[PDB]
């Protein structure tokens, strides 16, 4: 039993596009079904469903108007036609198998007991450019105890993801590298961080491996000690 | 109640 | 329009507690809700339906109850297996509720706080970026302020934060403030001012620019 979308990928504001759903391993017509999407980092959101019979339709609000789901019972699938897509349309979406029963009069969903991996949709205006790769550098501002930290900003790149080791690989224990913020330009930003022995500060070489692979930007930044007041 | 219902069933 | 809430947003527990969270509907739904558990990176998955039936295959120390506008989602003896954020959902117009997230417990620690001046490189370009972390504290909630010569900044940071470490069981957290090299250079002081759980008072990291 599976659920296989299709369809998603980058599109620019005002712009549409068609996702699909593959069924296999349930008989798909007798299902309602639906699509749920989940921005990055926050909770669920239903968008659109479709009873076993395909006499009834709904919309949530924030999309009715522009998405208009529909289903191909010969071909197994369900689809969504998404249009006018806007910066707050972009989300993972799932496709997602109904369980209905019928109740005072009405067969109905009750139930998502299926669902797929989900196809990504990203709406953005914004151009695909590299990240600037600045030093986070470690000074009497920056320690605690016997140890420093140290890390590096990878600031205004798009699309999602990039990547971030630290000499080579080399260095994994105390690094912390964080989700990718959205800034109000468009462009992504994160800042990858550890954690080191204050002891051998300046001596001992700390190289952030930054890869953008959508720009093919690769960029080592050496992130050296910056004086900031006074040793205390 | 419903936003989405069928008064038939695919039994 | 049927709101859903969610309570307690998070909860810290220890294998083998009970736990039960709550779903509010503000207004009627008879039994029609169903509980969701969803993990970082994974596919939601149905435990709970019809407020309280079972989905087939789901470990018996799940149990919802409720009818109308009050459910109730119990786990009886949590394992390993249930850390996770647990969604409702009300199946008259298919509003969610907001999730309640089960982290695991572990003893207050104090976050440790760094601070981190702009790059001449960065400045060099006309922004000025300043980093403050928060490193390997627990519980999750924190807050951060900025303050530039003092005044209390609003609208121009943004956070991030980690998913709790697998193996210390902490979050660590940035606060990034941008500014405009000219805004940066018209002051002095910059401090970053942390309030957490296991600060008896809000620990400050600052330094002033001309020194820095």
């Amino acid at each position: 039993v599976q659920l296989v979308e299709s369809g998603g990928g980058l599109v620019q504001p005002g712009r549409s596009l068609r996702l699909s759903c593959a069924a296999s391993g349930f008989t798909f017509n007798d299902y309602a079904m639906h699509w749920v999407r989940q921005a990055p980092g926050k909770g669920l959101e239903w968008v659109s469903g479709i009873s076993w019979d395909s006499s009834s339709i709904g919309y949530a609000d924030s999309v009715k108007g522009r998405f208009t789901i529909s289903r191909d019972n010969a071909k197994n699938s369900l689809y969504l036609q998404m249009n006018s897509l806007r910066a707050e349309d972009m989300a993972l979406y799932y496709c997602v198998k109904g369980r209905d029963y019928y109740d005072s009069g009405g067969y109905f969903t009750v139930a998502f007991d299926i669902w797929g991996q989900g196809t990504m949709v990203t709406v953005s205006s914004a151009s695909t450019k590299g990240p600037s790769v600045f030093p986070l550098a470690p000074s009497s501002k920056s320690t605690s105890g016997g140890t420093a930290a140290l890390g590096c900003l990878v600031k205004d790149y798009f699309p999602e993801p990039v990547t971030v080791s630290w000499n080579s690989g080399a260095l994994t224990s105390g690094v912390h590298t964080f989700p990718a913020v959205l800034q109000s330009s468009g462009l992504y930003s994160l800042s990858s961080v550890v954690t080191v022995p204050s002891s051998s500060l300046g001596t001992q070489t700390y190289i952030c491996n930054v890869n953008h692979k959508p720009s093919n930007t690769k960029v080592d930044k050496k992130v050296e000690p910056k004086s900031c007041g006074r040793l205390v | 109640g419903k936003l989405i219902s069928t008064t038939a069933v695919p039994w | 329009d049927i709101q859903m809430t969610q309570s307690p947003s998070t909860l810290s527990a220890s294998v083998g507690d009970r736990v039960t969270i709550t779903c509010r509907a503000s207004q009627s739904i008879s039994r029609w809700l169903a509980w969701y558990q969803q993990k970082p990176g994974k596919v939601p998955k149905l435990l709970i339906y019809k407020a309280s039936s079972l989905e087939s295959g789901v470990p018996s120390r799940f149990s919802g109850s409720g009818s109308g506008t009050e459910f109730t989602l119990t786990i009886s003896s949590l394992q390993p297996d249930d850390f996770a954020t647990y969604y409702c959902q009300q199946y008259n117009s298919y509003s969610f509720g907001p999730g309640t997230k089960v982290d695991i417990k572990r003893t207050v620690a104090a976050p440790s706080v760094f601070i981190f001046p702009p790059s001449d490189e960065q400045l060099k370009s006309g922004t000025a970026s300043v980093v403050c972390l928060l490193n390997n504290f627990y519980p999750r909630e924190a807050k951060v302020q900025w303050k530039v010569d003092n005044a209390l900044q609003s609208g121009n940071s943004q956070e991030s934060v980690t998913e709790q470490d697998s193996k210390d069981s902490t979050y660590s957290l940035s606060s990034t403030l941008t500014l405009s090299k000219a805004d940066y250079e018209k002051h002095k002081v910059y401090a970053c001012e942390v309030t957490h759980q296991g600060l008896s008072s809000p620990v400050t990291k600052s330094f002033n620019r001309g020194e820095c």
